[PDB]
C-alpha cells in the first residue's frame, strides 16, 4: 500500500508462435532478507491467461484473490463468454489506476500472459497505471538486464519458437540470478497456449563460476 | 406517526388506551416517609415453576434512587435501562455529584424520551422512583404520557384506586418514621389474593444512607407480625 | 380500527399482536420441556420427522449459543433461526466486548430486549419463536430461561413449551411440589416420562433430542442415540 | 379485490396482481418484432404516429455499437431503462475494453428491474424490452418483461396484436438460420404487417428498423434507409 | 399394531433350533441374551410372529431345562423390558398359563402369582384377560 | 522477543520467548505471546503488542463465532485468512507480524505466517520478531523432514534459546505449545532448564 | 393500507386538526397575564389538589423560562415540558449570541415559528398547547403575550387562556383600567378574577399559584408569591368584598 | 383471512404469516423440479415448460451455478428466483475472500435462508416467490443438497422435490433407493420421474436441464453433458 515490507523481485515473459511463457523466481525479498523461498508469485487468472507479479507479496495475494474470485463470478454464469487476456490486462490497469487516485496505490509491477483467439497476448501493468504490451516484458531489474537479450533477439526474430524461448527465459534467469541482488536460483516458469496453462514448477539454473579463477 | 401520537379533537386515545393497559394489576404501592420512601410491590408468580430470585420488580437504577412499575414489564425493562444509562451520563457530566435526590427530579424530568418520544407505541408502564440525596426523600411517579407528578404516597395497580383510599385513609401522614413500610404492606394485602410471603413480595427502601431491595430474610421479618 | 392489525395499544388495554404472536409458537405442531435439576439441567423435545428423505442429522430444533449454553427453539423454524443466529451473535459479542462468558440470565435478558424492541414500533413484527435455553452458571448451579416474542424473560425450575406446554407445566409442577431434588438421572428421567405423558408414544429413542448441562461436566451435550436409549431402558425397567 | 391494490401484497391464489397488471402495460404499445438470425439481428418496430402532423414518435432505442433496444410499453420509465444498460455497456468498455456481452446485460436489468417488485412505494419497470446485440456466440435476441423475468429468443414480438405476429414468426421460424440480410428483414416486415389491421400498411414514415451484425454494428434504418428493404414488400395486408 | 420394517424369519429358522441344541440343559445365558438382541432388532422393526416365536421359544427352553427362577426374573425382564410387543407378550402369557398347570410342584403357587404380577400392570380386557381368570382359579 | 512455529506428523509445536521491550527497558519479562485463538489454534505475536493483542482477540471473536455457527473446529487455513485480511485491511496503521499454527483434523498440524503487510503463506516451519533474524542460519540448517514431536520440541526450544542469549530484546523464559488432536500441552522452561550453548572465550 | 396523519385543508379551506386543538387548549388548565406598570403578574389555577402531592417541584403552571421572562402553559403537560425546554434553549441560545438577553417579543416569535413548522409540514401533530409569557426588556419595558397552538401569538397586556377564558377576560375587560393599573391593584383583581371562575368562592391559597415580575434597580426579579402572602392578598380581597357588600 | 392477510408484518389471529401462506402458492403453482443425493455426489433436474417455440435453446434455466461447486435448482417466480441466485452468489463470493477456501454448503444455505427471512420479517418488503436446492459436493463434506422454501429454513434432504407436483414426485423419489446408487444411475433415474411426473397431459413439451456435483466432477458443480445424457432423457422415455 504505502511502504511494503515483503517484496517479490523481478518478473518476466515473452510471447512466441502460438503461445506465451513467463517466468519469476520463489523468493519473498523482506528488504534484504530472503525470507520466503518456497512462494508462487505466478497465477493462473483461468485456463487461457496466466499473471506474475514483482513488488509486495501482500498486495500480490490481494490481488489474486480479487482476480480469482471475478473470474470464478464470471464462470459461473456459464454464459460461453470469458475474460480475454487483453480485458484482463485493461481491469489491472484500471484497478492499479484507481489506486493510484485514491492515493492507496498497489506495490505490485505486474505482467499479464495469455493465449486467445489464436493469437498471443502478453499485458504490462505497473504501480502508477501504465500499461502497454510488447513482445517481451521484464519487471524490475529484469527490465535492465534481461529485457535487453529479449530485444536483440526479437529485432531480428520477430517471432519465436517455443523451445528456443522457454531456453532464452532460462538464459535471461541465469543472467538475473548472477547480477541481481534480490534474486534467487529457483523460478517457476509459467507457458500458456492452445492447450492452456501449464506451469514447471521450481526449475533451477545452472551457475557457472569459472571466472572465479580469473581474480588472480 | 413516529412518536407519541393519535390525539383527536380533545383527546389523547392512543394515550388512554396505554393506561388502560397500565391498569395492569400489579398493586406496586409507595409511600414517601420523613425518614426515607419504600416501594413496595406485589409477585405472584404463575405457579411455582417460576423463579423469584431470578427476576425483580424493583430495580435500583443508581446509588439511592429505586425504581418500581406496573403493567408490561418487557417495556419496564428497557424503560430502566434507559434511565440507568441516563443517570449514569449526568453522573458523568457533572462529575461526582452523587447525585441522587438532586438527581431524582432531574432523572424523572429526562424520563421524557419515556414518552414525549413514544417510539411509535408508546410505553404502557408507570413507573415510581424513589431518592433521597438531599437531606429530604423524593418519590415521583411517571405515568406513560405525562411527567413528573411527585407523589407522598400512590398504587399504581388493578385496585389502585382503593389503595389509594387506604393510604389516605390510613392516614399517609407527615410524621410516619421509615417503618412505614408495615403500612405500604397492609396497602398490598389490601390488593393481594393470598397469603403474602417473603418471595411473593417484593419491596425496596430508599432513606438517606441510600437505597437498598430488601431481601426475602428482612421481607419475611416484616410479614411476620401483621 | 387496525388494533388487531398491528403492534398498538387495544382500546380495551390490551395488546393483541404479541397476544397473537404467542400462539404462533403453538403453531408448527411441537412441544419442548426444561427442567432445572439439583445440578444439571435437561431439556427435550421431540423431534418430528415427517417422510425419511429428511435429513433427521440436521433437522434439530436445539442448538449451541456458546460453548455452555445450549438453547431449544418452539415454533417457526425461520424466526427461531433467525433468533438462533442473533443469540449467538450476542454471546460472541458479550464474549469481545467483556473477557468473561455471558451467563445465560444475561442472555435470555439481550435477547428479550430484541424482542421487545420488536414488539415496540409498527415496521418490524414479533418472532414468533419461543427459546428456552439453559446452562450451568458458577455461584448458582444449573439455570434455565426463557424467552418469549414478548420480551418476558423468565422461567425455572420446570419450564415447558409448545402446543401441549400446559399438560407438561401442569405434570412438572406435580413433580416439583413433590419435594425430592433430581440427581442427574431423574431430572432426565422426569423429563422424559413428561413429555411422554404429554405425547404418549412410549418415546422410541430416535423422536426426541434432548440436551444436558451438567455441573462437573459443563457444555451442551446434545446427547447421542446410545445415551437416549440407555436412559429410555433404565427409565422403563 | 384489496390484494391487487399493492405491488408488496401477495395474493391468496398464488402470484400476485399488480405484477400481472404491469404486462397490461407492455400489452397497450405499438407492435414490434426482433428475430435473430445465423449472423444477424433485427428490429422492426411500429413507429406509432400521434396525429399526421406529428412524426411518428421513436422507438428502437440506440444502445452501443454491437445493442440496440426497441421498447414496447409505458415510455416514462423506458429511456431510465434505455440510460442504465448505456452506462452498464460504457461501464465494460471503461473497464476491459471491450463490448458488455449481451447475456451479462440482460441478467443485469433482471436484477435491476427485480427489486422494485418487492420494495414498497415502487412500481414495476412496466416496459417491454426486445434486445438485439451481437456478442461473440452470434446475434442475440432477448425479450424483457415487467415482471423481470427475461427470455431468450430466436424471434419473439412484443406489442397491441403482437399474437398474429408471434404465430407467423413461429410458422416461418424454421427457415431463420438461413436468410440474406434483406430476406430476414423482409421476414420481420411481413411479421409485422400482419399486426396492424387490414386498413393499414407498411409505410416509410411508419417503420424502423434496427440491424446489427457480425460485420455491421448497430444501425437505426428508417424511411430511405427502409426503403430498399421494403421493396420486394410482397403485401397481404 | 405398527408396521413391520425388516422381518428376520429366516434368521429366527436357521439359528433358534441350533439355539436351542446349544443350550438343551439351559447352563448358558449368552443363548438366551442373544435371542434377547435378536427379538429386539426384530421389535425395532416392529415385527411381532418373529418377537412372539422368540418369547415362546424362550418360555419353552426354560420348561425343559426346569429353571424356575431364572424363568421367574427372566419373564420378568421380557414383559418390563419396554412391554415389547402386546401381541407376543399376550402369546408368551397363553404358553405359560398352558405349562404351569401341567406340573403341579411346590413353587407353582410362585409361577402363578409371578404371572399375575406381569399380567396385572394392567392391559387386562386387552390383550387377554382369560389367562388371568384361570391363573387365579389355579391359585384357589 | 522470538516466536517460532514447527509442523511435525500429527501436531505442531510452538515457541515464544517472554519478553517485551520497550526502548531499552523490559517492559514484562513474563509476557505469555502463545495466545489461543481457538482450542486447537495458537497464536505468536510480535511487534506493537496492543496492535497484536487488539487483533489476536479480534480474530478469537470471529473465529468461535464462525466455529460456533459451523458446529465444527475451524480450519488453520481459515483462522490465517483471517489474521491475513485483518491485518492488509489495516497494515498502514498495523504493524505487527503473526505466526499462526494449531490442528485440525481436516488437515492437521497446520503453521502459516502472517508478517507485516498482510501475506499469508503455509510452511513447514515459521520464524518471526525481532531476535528471529539471527537463528535463521541455525534453524534452516538443523532442521530435518518428518521429525517427531519430541525432536520438533527441543529443535525449537533450542531454536528460542539462542535468539533469546543473542537478541538483546529478547530475553526472559522460554514458552512451548504441542498442538495435536489429543489436545494442547503448555509448558514453560525457565533458568537453568533453558539449553544453554555456553560462549567461555579462552583469555 | 397505511395509516397518513392529517396536517392538511378542508373543503372549504380550513386546518381543522388545529382548529380543534386550539379549542381543546381551553378546555383543562386556567392561566391569566395582567400587565401593570411597574411590574406584571401571572395567575394559574392549581387544577389537581390532592391531598396526596408533596408539592416539591415548587411551580408546576409557572416556568421560569429566562432571566428577564417567565411562562405559563395551558396544554398537554407532555407537549409542554418540552416547549419550556426549548424556549430556554432559544433564549439562552440567544444571550450567548448577543450576550444580552433576548427580547421577549424575538423569543416568542421564535416559539411561535417552531409551532407554525410543528403545524406547517410532516406528519406531525401540532403542539397541543398554548402558553402565556411575562417579560421586561430594555426597549418595550413590561411585556405579556400570548401564544396559541396556531403559533398565532398576540401581544396582550390582560388576557386569560384556561377553561373559562371567556367569563375571565370578561371579568377583565370590565374591571381593568390602564395606567392607573399598579401592581398592588393588578393583584386585587387577578386575584377577584380567579375567584370569579373557579367556582368555589374563598379560593384557598393551596389552588391559585401566582407569581411577579418586577424590576428592581437594574434587574428584573421574578417572585413567586409563596402561600402566606397570597393568603393576605386572599383576606384583603375578602374585607374589600366584605365592605362592599355590607355597605349598599 | 381477509383482513390479516395484506402485510407480512400482521400476524394472523391464530398466529400465522398469511403473506408466506401465500408465497408458499406461487411455489405450488410454478413448475416443478427435483434433486437427489446420489452416493457419491448430488444430481439434479427440473422440468422447465417451452410456453412457446419462439424461445431458444432452454433459456432462463432453472438451474443456477452460486459457486464453484454449488449449484442452485430452483422453481416459483422466477425473476425474484434469479434475484436471491445473485444474492447467493455474492454471499459464497464474500465468505471465500474473507474466510479462504469454499463455502460450506450447510453454512451457505443457512446465510441464505436467515437472508430470506429477513424478506419475509418485515412489511415493506415482501416474501420470496421461490423454493430452491442448493446442492454441492466435497470430499471433505461427502454430498449435501438443502431444500428452501419461499420462508422456511433449509433442511438436509437425501432427497426433495418442489413445485407443481411434490407429492408424486416424492412419492417415487422414496421409492428410488439412493445412498448406494452411483450419480450416473441417478442421473437417468430423475429424468425417469421427471418423465413420470405429467410434462405434456395438460401442458406444452418440456425440457430436462439436468445438473452434477460429486467426486465424478471433482467437486465442480456443472451441467450434466447434454448431448450424452440425450440418452438418460430417452431411458426415461422408456
Amino acid at each position: 500500500t504505502q511502504n511494503p515490507m515483503v517484496t517479490g523481485t523481478s518478473v518476466l515473459g515473452v510471447k512466441f508462435e502460438g503461445g506465451v511463457v513467463i517466468a519469476a523466481d520463489m523468493l519473498g525479498s523482506y528488504g534484504s532478507l530472503a525470507r520466503f523461498r518456497n512462494i508462487s508469485r505466478i497465477m493462473r487468472v483461468n485456463n487461457s491467461t496466466m499473471l506474475g507479479a514483482s513488488g509486495d507479496y501482500a498486495d500480490f495475494q490481494y490481488l489474486k484473490q480479487v482476480l480469482g474470485q471475478m473470474v470464478i463470478d464470471e464462470e459461473l454464469l456459464g454464459d460461453g463468454h470469458s475474460y480475454s487476456p487483453r480485458a484482463i490486462h485493461s481491469w489491472l490497469t484500471r484497478a492499479m489506476y484507481s489506486r493510484r487516485s485514491k492515493m492507496n496505490p498497489l506495490w505490485n509491477t505486474m505482467v499479464i500472459g495469455g493465449y486467445a483467439d489464436g493469437e498471443s497476448f502478453l499485458g504490462y501493468v505497473d504501480m502508477l497505471g501504465v500499461a502497454y504490451e510488447a513482445p517481451s516484458l521484464a519487471t524490475g531489474y529484469g527490465a535492465y538486464l534481461a529485457q535487453p537479450l529479449l530485444r536483440e533477439v526479437l529485432e531480428k526474430q520477430p517471432v519465436l519458437s517455443q523451445t528456443e524461448a522457454r531456453d532464452l527465459v532460462e538464459r535471461c534467469m541465469r543472467v538475473l540470478y548472477y547480477r541481481d541482488a534480490r534474486s534467487y536460483n529457483r523460478f517457476q516458469i509459467a507457458t500458456v497456449t492452445e492447450k492452456g496453462v501449464e506451469i514447471e514448477g521450481p526449475l533451477s539454473t545452472e551457475t557457472n563460476w569459472d571466472i572465479a579463477h580469473m581474480i588472480s | 406517526f413516529s412518536l407519541t401520537t393519535f390525539s383527536p379533537s380533545g383527546k389523547l386515545v392512543q394515550i388512554e388506551y396505554a393506561l388502560a393497559a397500565v391498569a395492569g394489576g400489579a398493586p406496586s404501592v409507595g409511600i414517601k416517609a420523613a425518614n426515607g420512601v419504600v416501594l413496595a410491590t406485589e409477585k405472584k408468580q404463575k405457579s411455582i415453576l417460576y423463579d423469584e430470585r431470578s427476576v425483580h420488580k424493583v430495580e435500583p437504577i443508581t446509588k439511592h434512587i429505586g425504581l418500581v412499575y406496573s403493567g408490561m414489564g418487557p417495556d419496564y425493562r428497557v424503560l430502566v435501562h434507559r434511565a440507568r444509562k441516563l443517570a449514569q451520563q449526568y453522573y458523568l457530566v457533572y462529575q461526582e455529584p452523587i447525585p441522587t435526590a438532586q438527581l431524582v427530579q432531574r432523572v424523572a424530568s429526562v424520563m421524557q424520551e419515556y414518552t414525549q418520544s413514544g417510539g411509535v407505541r408508546p410505553f404502557g408502564v408507570s413507573l415510581l422512583i424513589c431518592g433521597w440525596n438531599e437531606g429530604r426523600p423524593y418519590l415521583f411517579q411517571s405515568d406513560p404520557s405525562g411527567a413528573y407528578f411527585a407523589w407522598k404516597a400512590t398504587a399504581m395497580g388493578k385496585n389502585y384506586v382503593n389503595g389509594k383510599t387506604f393510604l389516605e385513609k390510613r392516614y399517609n401522614e407527615d410524621l410516619e418514621l421509615e417503618d412505614a413500610i408495615h403500612t405500604a404492606i397492609l396497602t398490598l394485602k389490601e390488593s393481594f389474593e393470598g397469603q403474602m410471603t417473603e418471595d411473593n413480595i417484593e419491596v425496596g427502601i430508599c432513606n438517606e444512607a441510600g437505597f437498598r431491595r430488601l431481601t426475602p430474610t428482612e421481607v419475611k421479618d416484616y410479614l411476620a407480625a401483621i | 380500527g387496525f388494533d388487531r392489525h398491528i403492534t398498538i395499544f387495544s382500546p380495551e388495554g390490551r395488546l393483541y399482536q404479541v397476544e397473537y404472536a404467542f400462539k404462533a409458537i403453538n403453531q408448527g405442531g411441537l412441544t419442548s420441556v426444561a427442567v432445572r435439576g439439583k445440578d444439571c439441567a435437561v431439556i427435550v423435545t421431540q423431534k418430528k420427522v415427517p417422510d425419511k428423505l429428511l435429513d433427521s442429522s440436521t433437522v434439530t430444533h436445539l442448538f449451541k449459543i456458546t460453548e455452555n449454553i445450549g438453547c431449544v427453539m418452539t415454533g417457526m423454524t425461520a424466526d427461531s433461526r433467525s433468533q438462533v443466529q442473533r443469540a449467538r451473535y450476542e454471546a460472541a459479542n458479550w464474549k469481545y466486548k467483556y473477557g468473561y462468558e455471558i451467563p445465560v440470565d444475561m442472555l435470555c435478558k439481550r435477547i428479550a430486549d430484541i424482542s421487545q424492541v420488536y414488539t415496540q414500533n409498527a415496521e418490524m413484527r414479533p418472532l414468533g419463536c419461543c427459546m428456552i435455553l439453559i446452562g450451568i452458571d458458577e455461584e448458582q448451579g444449573p439455570q434455565v430461561y426463557k424467552c418469549d416474542p414478548a420480551g418476558y424473560y423468565c422461567g425455572f425450575k420446570a419450564t415447558a413449551a409448545g402446543v401441549k406446554q400446559t399438560e407438561s407445566t401442569s405434570f412438572l409442577e406435580k413433580k416439583v411440589k413433590k419435594k425430592f431434588d433430581w440427581t442427574f438421572e431423574q431430572t432426565v428421567e422426569t423429563a422424559i416420562t413428561c413429555l411422554s405423558t404429554v405425547l404418549s408414544i412410549d418415546f422410541k429413542p430416535s423422536e426426541i433430542e434432548v440436551g444436558v448441562v451438567t455441573v462437573e461436566n459443563p457444555k451442551f451435550r446434545i446427547l447421542t442415540e446410545a445415551e437416549i436409549d440407555a436412559h429410555l431402558v433404565a427409565l422403563a425397567e | 379485490n384489496q390484494y391487487d391494490n399493492d405491488v408488496t401484497v401477495w395474493s391468496p391464489q398464488g402470484r400476485i396482481h399488480q405484477i400481472e397488471y404491469a404486462m397490461e402495460a407492455v400489452k397497450q404499445g405499438s407492435a414490434t418484432v426482433g428475430l435473430k438470425s445465423k449472423t444477424h439481428a433485427v428490429l422492426v418496430a411500429l413507429k406509432r404516429a400521434q396525429s399526421e402532423l406529428a412524426a411518428h414518435q421513436k422507438k428502437i432505442l440506440h444502445v452501443d455499437n454491437h445493442i440496440g433496444i426497441s421498447i414496447a410499453g409505458l415510455t416514462a420509465d423506458a429511456r431510465l431503462l434505455c440510460n442504465f444498460m448505456r452506462q452498464e455497456c460504457l461501464d465494460s468498455r471503461f473497464v476491459f475494453d471491450r463490448p458488455l456481452p449481451v447475456s451479462r446485460l440482460v441478467s443485469l436489468i433482471g436484477s435491476k428491474t427485480q427489486i422494485p417488485t418487492q420494495r414498497y412505494g415502487r412500481r414495476p419497470y412496466g416496459v417491454g424490452l426486445l434486445i438485439a446485440g451481437y456478442d461473440d456466440m452470434g446475434p442475440h435476441i432477448f425479450q424483457t418483461c415487467p415482471s423481470a423475468n427475461y427470455f431468450d429468443c430466436r424471434a419473439m414480438s412484443i406489442g397491441a396484436r403482437s399474437q398474429s405476429a408471434r404465430t407467423y414468426l413461429e410458422r416461418h421460424m424454421s427457415e431463420f438460420m438461413e436468410c440474406n440480410l434483406n430476406e430476414l428483414v423482409k421476414h420481420g416486415l411481413r411479421a409485422l404487417r400482419e399486426t396492424l389491421p387490414a386498413e393499414q400498411d407498411l409505410t416509410t414514415k411508419n417503420v424502423s428498423i434496427g440491424i446489427v451484425g457480425k460485420d455491421l454494428e448497430f444501425t437505426i434504418y428508417d424511411d430511405d434507409d427502409v426503403s430498399p428493404f421494403l421493396e420486394g414488400l410482397e403485401e397481404r395486408p | 399394531i405398527v408396521k413391520m420394517e425388516v422381518d428376520y424369519s429366516a434368521t429366527v429358522d436357521q439359528r433358534l433350533p441350533e439355539c436351542a441344541k446349544l443350550a438343551k440343559e439351559g447352563r448358558l445365558q449368552e443363548v438366551i441374551e442373544t435371542l434377547l438382541s435378536l427379538e429386539k432388532q426384530t421389535r425395532t422393526a416392529s415385527d411381532m410372529v418373529s418377537t412372539s416365536r422368540i418369547l415362546v421359544a424362550v418360555v419353552k427352553m426354560c420348561y425343559e431345562a426346569k429353571e424356575w427362577d431364572l424363568l421367574n426374573e427372566n419373564i420378568m425382564l421380557l414383559s418390563k423390558r419396554r412391554s415389547q410387543l402386546k401381541q407376543a407378550v399376550a402369546k408368551m402369557v397363553q404358553q405359560c398359563c398352558t405349562y404351569v398347570e401341567e406340573i403341579t410342584d411346590l413353587p407353582i403357587k410362585l409361577r402363578l402369582i409371578d404371572t399375575l404380577r406381569m399380567v396385572t400392570e394392567g392391559k387386562i380386557y386387552v390383550e387377554i384377560e382369560r389367562a388371568r381368570l384361570t391363573k387365579t382359579l389355579a391359585t384357589i | 522477543t522470538t516466536i517460532m512455529a514447527v509442523q511435525f506428523d500429527g501436531g505442531v509445536v510452538l515457541g515464544a520467548d517472554s519478553r517485551t521491550t520497550t526502548g531499552s527497558y523490559i517492559a514484562n519479562r513474563v509476557t505469555d505471546k502463545l495466545t489461543p485463538i481457538h482450542d486447537r489454534i495458537f497464536c505468536c505475536r510480535s511487534g506493537s503488542a496492543a496492535d497484536t493483542q487488539a487483533v489476536a482477540d479480534a480474530v478469537t471473536y470471529q473465529l468461535g463465532f464462525h466455529s460456533i455457527e459451523l458446529n465444527e473446529p475451524p480450519l488453520v487455513h481459515t483462522a490465517a485468512s483471517l489474521f491475513k485480511e485483518m491485518c492488509y485491511r489495516y497494515r498502514e496503521d498495523l504493524m505487527a507480524g503473526i505466526i499462526i499454527a494449531g490442528w485440525d483434523p481436516q488437515e492437521g498440524g497446520q503453521v502459516y505466517s502472517v508478517p507485516m503487510g498482510g501475506m499469508m503463506v503455509r510452511q513447514s516451519f515459521a520464524i518471526g520478531g525481532s531476535g528471529s533474524s539471527y537463528i535463521y542460519g541455525y534453524v534452516d540448517a538443523t532442521y530435518r523432514e518428518g521429525m517427531t514431536k519430541e525432536e520438533c520440541l527441543q529443535f525449537t526450544a533450542n531454536a528460542l534459546a539462542l535468539a533469546m542469549e543473542r537478541d538483546g530484546s529478547s530475553g526472559g523464559v522460554i514458552r512451548l505449545a504441542a498442538i495435536a488432536e489429543s489436545g494442547v500441552e503448555r509448558q514453560v522452561l525457565l533458568g537453568d532448564q533453558i539449553p544453554k550453548f555456553a560462549v567461555a572465550t579462552l583469555p | 393500507r397505511y395509516d397518513s396523519r392529517t396536517t392538511i385543508f378542508s373543503p372549504e379551506g380550513r386546518l381543522y386538526q388545529v382548529e380543534y386543538a386550539m379549542e381543546a387548549i381551553g378546555h383543562a388548565g386556567t392561566c391569566l397575564g395582567i400587565l401593570a406598570n411597574d411590574g406584571v403578574l401571572l395567575a394559574a389555577e392549581r387544577r389537581n389538589i390532592h391531598k396526596l402531592l408533596d408539592e416539591v417541584f415548587f411551580s408546576e403552571k409557572i416556568y421560569k423560562l429566562n432571566e428577564d421572562m417567565a411562562c405559563s402553559v395551558a396544554g398537554i403537560t407532555s407537549d409542554a415540558n418540552v416547549l419550556t425546554n426549548e424556549l430556554r434553549l432559544i433564549a439562552q441560545r440567544y444571550l450567548l449570541q448577543y450576550q444580552e438577553p433576548i427580547p421577549c417579543e424575538q423569543l416568542v416569535t421564535a416559539l411561535c415559528d417552531i409551532k407554525q413548522a410543528y403545524t406547517q409540514f410532516g406528519g406531525k401533530r401540532p403542539f397541543g398547547v398554548s402558553l402565556l409569557y411575562i417579560g421586561w426588556d430594555k426597549h418595550y419595558g413590561f411585556q405579556l403575550y400570548q401564544s396559541d397552538p396556531s403559533g398565532n401569538y398576540g401581544g396582550w397586556k390582560a388576557t386569560c387562556i384556561g377553561n373559562n377564558s371567556a367569563a375571565a377576560v370578561s371579568m377583565l375587560k370590565q374591571d381593568y383600567k390602564e395606567g392607573e393599573m399598579t401592581l398592588k391593584s393588578a393583584l386585587a383583581l387577578a386575584i377577584k378574577v380567579l375567584n370569579k371562575t373557579m367556582d368555589v368562592s374563598k379560593l384557598s391559597a393551596e389552588k391559585v399559584e401566582i407569581a411577579t415580575l418586577t424590576r428592581e434597580n437594574g434587574k428584573t426579579v421574578i417572585r413567586v408569591l409563596k402561600q402566606k402572602e397570597v393568603e393576605q392578598l386572599i383576606k384583603k380581597h375578602e374585607e374589600e368584598e366584605a365592605k362592599a357588600e355590607r355597605e349598599k | 383471512g381477509t383482513g390479516y392477510d395484506l402485510s407480512a408484518s400482521t400476524f394472523s389471529p391464530d398466529g400465522r404469516v398469511f403473506q408466506v401462506e401465500y408465497a408458499m402458492k406461487a411455489v405450488e403453482n410454478s413448475s416443478t423440479a427435483i434433486g437427489i443425493r446420489c452416493k457419491d455426489g448430488v444430481v439434479f433436474g427440473v422440468e422447465k415448460l417451452v410456453l412457446s417455440k419462439l424461445y431458444e435453446e432452454g433459456s432462463n434455466k432453472r438451474l443456477f451455478n452460486v459457486d464453484r461447486h454449488v449449484g442452485m435448482a430452483v422453481a416459483g417466480l422466477l425473476a425474484d428466483a434469479r434475484s436471491l441466485a445473485d444474492i447467493a452468489r455474492e454471499e459464497a463470493s464474500n465468505f471465500r475472500s474473507n474466510f479462504g477456501y469454499n463455502i460450506p454448503l450447510k453454512h451457505l444455505a443457512d446465510r441464505v435462508a436467515m437472508y430470506v427471512h429477513a424478506y419475509t420479517l418485515y412489511s415493506a418488503v415482501r416474501p420470496f416467490g421461490c423454493s430452491f436446492m442448493l446442492g454441492s459436493y466435497s470430499v471433505n463434506d461427502g454430498a449435501q443438497l438443502y431444500m428452501i422454501d419461499p420462508s422456511g429454513v433449509s433442511y438436509g434432504y437425501w432427497g426433495c422435490a418442489i413445485g407443481k407436483a411434490r407429492q408424486a414426485a416424492k412419492t417415487e423419489i422414496e421409492k428410488l433407493q439412493m445412498k448406494e446408487m452411483t450419480c450416473r444411475d441417478i442421473v437417468k433415474e430423475v429424468a425417469k420421474i421427471i418423465y413420470i411426473v405429467h410434462d405434456e397431459v395438460k401442458d406444452k413439451a418440456f425440457e430436462l436441464e439436468l445438473s452434477w456435483v460429486g467426486e465424478l466432477t471433482n467437486g465442480r458443480h456443472e451441467i450434466v453433458p447434454k448431448d450424452i445424457r440425450e440418452e438418460a432423457e430417452k431411458y426415461a422415455k422408456e
